[PDB]
């Protein structure tokens, strides 16, 4: 029993910056990489970047300037931060576990709706 | 970047058929490629990593294969449960991408 919950804002207004968190229970943030996936109402899954057990992050080429991944060991929770929201960043966002080139525990997500 | 296509995007079948979904990458990925399967209003599973290996608790009618930018899941006769999306993902280098999605359905 491992668990990933995600709780975000809501509605936001285009502009505005946005700040989702992935609260882990069961394993250890200094064991495993998160990563962070989004996906458009009806579309597919798109990457958006990691955190690995050492905190070194990776991100998605083109969202890269507008994000921002962070943790705290300590709360046990992993953080996603974008800039300047377009209507288009409206998705369902989650966290998902990676070990060993899996992401074997993903959480249930949290919508985001950029309506102004 | 290397880029995951998906085909088909969409396939009917009825319980009990075969199927076998496509998962093609823009540039070799070395086997490390995964695929999940996600239903309505749910997250993502993990069925199938690196190529072949079955994740915990994954029926046997559940088998992929595939090396360098060709890649495959097959399901052998296909059971109520096993209709929704499927995406492939690869783990080479970064940034990681997904596959478009496979979206299985009911005929």
């Amino acid at each position: 029993q491992v668990q990933l919950q995600e709780s975000g804002p809501g509605l936001v207004a285009p502009s505005q910056s946005l700040s989702i968190t992935c609260t882990v229970s069961g394993f250890s943030l200094t064991g495993y990489g998160v990563n962070w996936v989004r996906q458009p109402p009806g579309k597919g899954l798109e990457w958006l970047g990691m955190i690995w057990g050492d905190g070194n992050t990776d991100y998605n080429s083109a969202l890269k300037s507008r994000l921002s991944i962070s943790k705290d060991n300590s709360k046990s929770q992993v953080f996603l931060k974008m800039n300047s929201l377009h209507t288009d960043d409206t998705a369902r966002y989650y966290c998902a576990r990676e070990r060993d080139y899996r992401l074997d525990y993903w959480g249930q997500g949290t919508t985001v709706t950029v309506s102004s | 970047d290397i880029v995951l296509t998906q085909s088909p995007a969409s396939l009917s079948a009825s319980v009990g058929e075969t199927v076998t979904i496509t998962c093609r990458a823009s540039g070799n990925i070395h086997n490390y490629l995964a695929w999940y399967q996600q239903k309505q209003g749910k997250s993502p599973q993990l069925l199938v990593y690196y190529t072949t290996t079955l994740a915990d608790g994954v029926p046997s009618r559940f088998s992929g294969s595939g090396s360098g930018t060709q890649y495959s899941l097959k399901i052998n006769s296909l059971q109520p449960d096993d209709f929704g999306s499927y995406y492939c993902q690869h783990f080479w280098s970064t940034p990681r991408t997904f596959g478009g999605g496979t979206k299985l359905e009911i005929k």
